């Protein structure tokens, strides 16, 4: 028999066993996250060990099937997913050292707590400490002290381990026929063997740069507006022509500018739309929120939630009797088991989060017929984009008036729209230069452009040139800013956020054209539109069986990332910011106080 | 009045696997098909070549009741002309099947925590089964060119376990399927409906 039939039989056996083992592991993880006990921890550890051993054994058996002798694209993709050696290609000592370094960095980031210099006994950890401090405090000295201490204590300790981590990851990637770890991360966007839809790993950098070149004017105007607002708020500490300080960005690392909405609000005389009071008055609970989300998803033509979903999901905090991680996550245990773990309370934010998680669940339910190795989003940002488009469609005032939360006589004035667009901008466009700079720095460090003695220097240079952030304290070579980030210290990709940001607005534009929406893009609601629902389901059912370029062409009609939908979405805010900055300086200079 | 053993087939404690489906012979009794409706949660009641209302009027010589347990997605494969792992390698109905297929959800009986691995199905076979053929062979399937001896590369066991759990989805929950084959051979009609 040919090698293709043997490979198909092996894949069938692997899928059959992997479904059961992954269901066991996911059920153990769910039992742990819903009830934090030592027995649940041990069960989850045993299930994860069994799953990892199964994957290690099946990966060795898949090596005997050559990829060159496989013509079926689905079988070839499954084999490529199975034949990945990963960290098993290195020696045992190097693998143990890499695992130890990863665990040590994770513990340093998690156990790291900052103590006050005046009171050594008064110490503050990260989340209820420095995050809450940098979130709402308006003191220059306090924010500067927190920002400096967070990367002087946690920093200068991860870099001695981060360099060995980079070396080991580069060795592992070169052993896996990749140029460096950056190529190993960009391999998710790689498409081979499909004429017209191919996509190389080097093309991703070019496309991201091309998109950021077009984002540059809008982000520059937003940066000028935020700089003017901060100068009006922080006198004698902001320059009208220089960069913004790092500690005054409303966040520990400057990723999201959402916390600066209190100072950068265009019209503070009219509060934004908040249907929390309406839901409290109408006595809404978690069940009502999820039922409204289900009705929204059925209105576009997507299937309704299963009975096991309503039975097994944790939609409310179980109280003090059970310890649970209140992080909203969509759970796909496989074999028809879809659950949501969310400590839902009365809040419009929880309404949008429930819509996001139900969109994730719908994506998971769509490709359930695909093989096990293909039961994932076509790209690392597709799930996030599918969630974000539903979160956007739910937050529209039209949908809120339809579901009975806003008054039917409520008129949508221009200023409320401008405030909403500015908040969405501070949320979405503010993190694009940061993501771009972080990912580019990691890529150039992996490629060897910045070998040993220029990491912090080139990091700050790129930050000034791209994000417009100046250092309030001159950091030397011993410090390490990227290691302070969760994703960088825990070995996670970051370009996924840029890609999902682009795909979100692309999918939104496509579905609003399919729904025949007349007017601005932010007023678009895809509710009661079966055409948009079917056009989206055509992509959601594919999974990784087909290249992401083909799915993107099926949705928006393009095979690459297009930033024009984002610009069309923010065009009213762009027009307003132009008139606002007409009497102000635009741009930032790369030279300021150290 | 002599009631048929239909109660012993439908209300059995444990059912057989689809690769070892138990065929029970119904003869010399009164086939009260109205008692079958006692199991109201019927997932599917589809008769081929015969009508369920006119089933109590016709007389048959032998009635074959084939009982087994499959999953919800594979219930569609129990029909004339279907293709799949069950319809080709486990249980195949002919293109001219005269009978009715009865299925109901058994998530209460057949499901079990930590997996109910007592039900098996044949995923690999050298060729598709003939209509109403039964194969209980446990010979290791030779997928490769090398000889077959012991489990390993290209040597897979032809049987796979379902592992039913109560928290599974509706498509993966266990469904007990009873296939009633009505044969009209050159013999006196011993099976008739109630009069």
């Amino acid at each position: 028999s040919t090698i293709e039939e043997q490979a198909k039989t092996f894949l069938d056996k692997f899928n059959h066993e992997a479904e059961d083992l992954f269901y066991q592991s996911s059920l153990a993880s769910w039992n742990y996250n819903t009830n934090i006990t030592e027995e649940n921890v041990q069960n989850m550890n045993n299930a994860g060990d069994k799953w990892s051993a199964f994957l290690k054994e099946q990966s060795t058996l898949a090596q005997m099937y050559p990829l060159q002798e496989i013509q079926n694209l689905t079988v070839k993709l499954q084999l490529q997913a199975l034949q990945q050696n990963g960290s098993s290609v290195l020696s045992e000592d190097k693998s143990k050292r890499l695992n130890t370094i990863l665990n040590t960095m994770s513990t340093i980031y998690s156990t790291g707590k900052v103590c006050n210099p005046d009171n050594p006994q008064e110490c503050l950890l990260l989340e209820p400490g420095l995050n809450e401090i940098m979130a709402n405090s308006l003191d220059y000295n306090e924010r500067l002290w927190a920002w400096e201490s967070w990367r002087s204590e946690v920093g200068k300790q991860l870099r001695p381990l981060y360099e060995e981590y980079v070396v080991l990851k580069n060795e592992m990637a070169r052993a896996n026929h990749y140029e460096d770890y950056g190529d190993y991360w960009r391999g998710d966007y790689e498409v081979n063997g499909v004429d017209g839809y191919d996509y190389s790993r080097g093309q991703l950098i070019e496309d991201v740069e091309h998109t950021f070149e077009e984002i540059k004017p809008l982000y520059e105007h937003l940066h000028a507006y935020v700089r003017a607002k901060l100068m009006n708020a922080y006198p004698s500490y902001i320059s009208p022509i220089g960069c913004l300080p790092a500690h005054l960005l409303g966040d520990m690392w400057g990723r999201f500018w959402t916390n600066l909405y209190s100072l950068t609000v265009p019209f503070g005389q009219k509060p934004n739309i908040d249907v929390t009071d309406a839901m409290v008055d109408q006595a809404w609970d978690a069940q009502r929120i999820f039922k409204e989300a289900e009705k929204f998803f059925v209105s576009v033509g997507l299937p309704n939630m299963t009975q096991g979903f309503w039975e097994n999901s944790m939609l409310t905090d179980p109280g003090n009797v059970q310890k649970a991680v209140c992080h909203p996550t969509a759970w796909d245990l496989g074999k028809g088991d879809f659950r949501i773990l969310m400590c839902t309370k009365v809040t419009m934010d929880d309404f949008l989060t429930a819509h996001h998680e139900m969109g994730h669940i719908q994506y998971d339910m769509a490709y359930a017929a695909q093989p096990f190795l293909l039961r994932n989003g076509a790209n690392e940002g597709f799930h996030e984009a599918v969630g974000e488009i539903m979160s956007l469609s739910a937050a529209t005032p039209k949908h809120l008036k339809s579901i009975g939360l806003l008054s039917p006589d409520f008129q949508e004035d221009n200023e409320t729209e401008i405030n909403f667009l500015l908040k969405q901008a501070l949320t979405i466009v503010g993190t694009l230069p940061f993501t771009y700079m972080l990912e580019k720095w990691r890529w150039m460090v992996f490629k060897g452009e910045i070998p040993k003695d220029q990491w912090m220097k080139k990091w700050w240079e790129m930050k000034r040139e791209i994000v417009g952030v100046v250092e309030p304290v001159p950091h030397d070579e011993t410090y390490c800013d990227p290691a302070s980030l969760f994703h960088v210290s825990n070995d996670y990709s970051f370009i996924r956020y840029y890609t999902r940001t682009l795909y979100q607005f692309q999918f939104q534009e496509a579905l609003c054209q399919a729904a025949k929406h007349e007017g601005p893009l932010h007023k678009c609601d895809i509710s009661n539109s079966t055409e948009a629902g079917q056009k989206l389901f055509n992509m959601l059912r594919l999974g990784k069986s087909e290249p992401w370029t083909l799915a993107l062409e099926n949705v928006v009609g393009a095979k690459n990332m297009n930033v024009r939908p984002l610009l069309n979405y923010f065009e009213p805010l762009f027009t307003w910011l132009k008139d606002q900055n007409k009497n102000s300086f635009v741009g930032w200079s790369t030279d300021w106080s150290p | 009045t002599n009631l048929c053993p239909f109660h012993e087939v439908f209300n059995a404690t444990t059912f057989a696997s689809v690769y070892a489906w138990n065929r029970t012979r119904i003869s010399n009794c009164v086939a009260d098909y109205s008692v079958l409706y006692n199991f109201a949660p019927f997932f599917a009641f589809k008769c081929y070549g015969v009508s369920p209302t006119k089933l109590n009027d016709l007389c048959f010589t032998n009635v074959y009741a084939d009982s087994f347990v499959i999953k919800g997605n594979e219930v569609s494969q129990i029909a004339p002309g279907q293709t799949g792992n069950i319809a080709d390698y486990n249980y195949k109905l002919p293109d001219d099947f005269t009978g009715c297929v009865i299925a109901w959800n058994s998530n209460k009986l057949d499901s079990k925590h930590s997996g109910n691995y007592d039900y098996w199905y044949r995923s690999l076979r050298k060729s598709k089964l003939k209509p109403f053929e039964r194969d209980i062979s446990t010979e290791i399937y030779q997928a490769g060119n090398k000889p077959c001896k012991g489990k390993g590369p290209n040597c897979y066991f032809p049987l796979q376990s379902y592992g039913f759990r109560p928290t599974y989805g509706v498509g993966h929950q266990p469904y007990r399927v009873v296939v009633l084959s009505f044969e009209l051979l050159h013999a006196p009609a011993t099976v008739c409906g109630p009069k």
